RNA sequence: ACCCACUCGGCACCUUACGAGAAAUCAAAGUCUUUGGGUUCUGGGGGGAGUAUGGUCGCAAGGCUGAAACUUAAAGGAAUUGACGGAAGGGCACCACCAGGAGUGGAGCCUGCGGCUUAAUUUGACUCAACACGGGGAAACUCACCAGGUCCAGACACAAUAAGGAUUGACAGAUUGAGAGCUCUUUCUUGAUUUUGUGGGUGGUGGUGCAUGGCCGUUCUUAGUUGGUGGAGUGAUUUGUCUGCUUAAUUGCGAUAACGAACGAGACCUUAACCUACUAAAUAGUGGUGCUAGCAUUUGCUGGUUAUCCACUUCUUAGAGGGACUAUCGGUUUCAAGCCGAUGGAAGUUUGAGGCAAUAACAGGUCUGUGAUGCCCUUAGACGUUCUGGGCCGCACGCGCGCUACACUGACGGAGCCAGCGAGUCUAACCUUGGCCGAGAGGUCUUGGUAAUCUUGUGAAACUCCGUCGUGCUGGGGAUAGAGCAUUGUAAUUAUUGCUCUUCAACGAGGAAUUCCUAGUAAGCGCAAGUCAUCAGCUUGCGUUGAUUACGUCCCUGCCCUUUGUACACACC
């Protein structure tokens, strides 16, 4: 055959990061829980799931894609 | 390879077959392909009687070394034919006459 | 000889075979039997 | 001199074999395990080797005498059977010739093969038995090639990670050929399904057809193989199975230490021929009558009418039978098998044509048909797989299968107008009539058909007729190219095909070579089927028109058969 030419530069798939996750429910004091990170408006999402915060962005992850909700 | 084949041939023959044939093609233990014919009794290889009497099958026996052919051919006693022609087209039988008591000046009987 | 006698047992096995000698359930309907309630919880839709 | 008989002693030959031999063979090579007439010489596995050394002879070259170490399991004899031979003798055949046909070989293009080119131009095959072959007519797919982008569909076993998250997905934006979260930016989501590592699997048009199955091609357009009782040999074997004769045939006749047999050939099977005789039919069809149109009238002639009825089976159809068995007679021959001619016959070339087809052989082709397969290689930056685009068509040239032509037995324009084998749409867009629109290509509205019912009488083509052209590359020929319109398909650019106009090449019967063919055959012609969304210059069948020439020979070629040689038997690679 030929056996391995290539121009270097391989790729990596994904880390998924690490992220100890939910430290985000904000209490005030003892024991009131004020719950940061607003929750999604669609029936498939039972308000357990939330919206991410970027520039211009509030995004539901439980919708894999669907329903951009902007505020 | 013989003991098995020859064993088959004996059972088929004893099962009343006019004849049968066993072929083994492949490679056993020797890197080169060899083949054996095993056949007994009577078989015709040509014509319509082929379809009528002989029954064949091939079978691939897959083993460690490789794969062998089993080609088996069984010919059935045409006498027993049941539904079909009861002999080869070859067969011609003449019926056997009977001794006569000739002469006997004519006379006649009555009723 | 070992082939001929091979067919001795082929006849034997053939001649001795010429004569020789509820969990009720039904999982089709068991899910219909287990259809009894107190099997779930649904409440949602805040804010 | 010659003839006949007889007898000694010669050179030989013939036939037997009592007898001998391992056998070929031997009146000695016989009278040898039932071993003794006399006598001389030589040999004791194959090499080493007639070498070394000594002695002796010779002018010489060389003669006589003549070891050993070491090496090696065979060397060797006669015969049997195969294989082969650039030996002899017999055959067979249009993949051989003769007598001829029609051609290829020259020309343009079509197609395949080599070559070169290429990022890649995927690859198998190289005399008959590679090269219009792989059903191989590749725009994606196909696809195996090249340029680049994804995904695991890495079972399962242990181990590691980890319920504080093992892992999964993605909006926009960057990015990308791309509304692929491929990757990255930000950070939601997901819940033990994955992940990481090892072991172990799995896919591969990756290698090996020189590891195989199976299949197929070839030997083979051939006629060979074998066993029973008997004859010969110690035996492997042989005779049967053969000079001749005859057949397409080891088909027979005849000769015969053989007789009578089986596989193969033959029989058989299919298809094309023949049925006024049997069984029938609105899904085939005729006659008669109602209904009905036109022309003539004197009764006639030529049509319409899926059922207005009655009758029938010649034509059509396919079940069952009949028929041919080279019959009758006559020529010729061992008056044998056969052969030939004539009459009759639907049929007399194995009736024509196929299918089936023994033993055996090849390192023939196929791992690129197969979830047939051993083993090798590869297996996440993949030789797995998928997506995007390209390539298999690339063009100084050599080879091969074809197609269309060079015209007046013709092109062309009108018109006469005649087949057969097929195929055709259910969870569907197949075969398509008819009416419109359009020069055409085609478009549109509908309709019959799962089919002897509709397409379809497939009104096909060559061909027949009446004209235009008049030998001038002409109006023969249609290569090449421009310009426009359509159709298939997501896609047509390197132009899928179709239509119209214009352009109007080579080719004026083709050197040496070489293919194919003996009757509804050749050749000319178009049709249907496969392939197929679109694409036949291909193939497989079909019918149409329909000749010239053999009816022989072994000259060329090819291949069988004996005879003969063999030191080959892995068999002349
Ligand atoms: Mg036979
Ligand atoms: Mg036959
Ligand atoms: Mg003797
Ligand atoms: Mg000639
Ligand atoms: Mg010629
Ligand atoms: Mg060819
Ligand atoms: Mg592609
Ligand atoms: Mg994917
Ligand atoms: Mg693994
Ligand atoms: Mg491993
Ligand atoms: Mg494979
Ligand atoms: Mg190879
Ligand atoms: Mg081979
Ligand atoms: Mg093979
Ligand atoms: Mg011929
Ligand atoms: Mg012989
Ligand atoms: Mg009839
Ligand atoms: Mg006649
Ligand atoms: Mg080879
Ligand atoms: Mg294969
Ligand atoms: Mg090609
Ligand atoms: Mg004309
Ligand atoms: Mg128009
Ligand atoms: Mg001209
Ligand atoms: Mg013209
Ligand atoms: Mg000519
Ligand atoms: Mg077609
Ligand atoms: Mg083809
Ligand atoms: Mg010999
Ligand atoms: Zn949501």
């Amino acid at each position: 055959k030929k056996v391995y030419t290539t121009p270097k530069k391989i790729k990596h798939k994904h880390k998924k990061v690490k992220l100890a996750v939910l430290s985000y429910y904000k209490v005030d004091a003892e024991g009131k829980v004020t719950k940061l990170r607003r929750e999604c408006s669609n029936p498939t999402c039972g308000a357990g799931v939330f919206l991410a915060n970027h520039k211009d962005r509030l995004y539901c992850g439980k919708c894999h894609s669907v329903y951009k909700v902007n505020a | 390879i013989r003991r098995a084949a020859y064993g088959v041939v004996r059972y088929v023959m004893e099962s009343g077959a006019k004849g049968c044939e066993v072929v083994v093609s492949g490679k056993l233990r020797a890197a080169r392909a060899k083949a054996m014919k095993f056949a007994d009794g009577f078989l015709i290889h040509s014509g319509q009687p082929v379809n009528d009497f002989i029954d064949t099958a091939t079978r691939h026996v897959l083993m460690r070394q490789g794969v062998l052919g089993i080609k088996v051919k069984i010919m059935r006693d045409p006498a027993k034919s049941r539904t079909g022609p009861k002999a080869l087209p070859d067969a011609v039988t003449i019926i056997e006459p009977k001794e006569e008591e000739p002469i006997l000046a004519p006379s006649v009987k009555d009723y | 000889k070992e082939a001929q006698a091979d067919a001795a047992a082929e006849i034997a096995e053939d001649a001795a075979e010429a004569e020789d000698a509820l969990q009720d359930y039904l999982n089709q309907q068991a899910n219909n039997q287990f259809n009894k309630v107190p099997e779930a919880k649904k409440v949602e839709l805040d804010a």
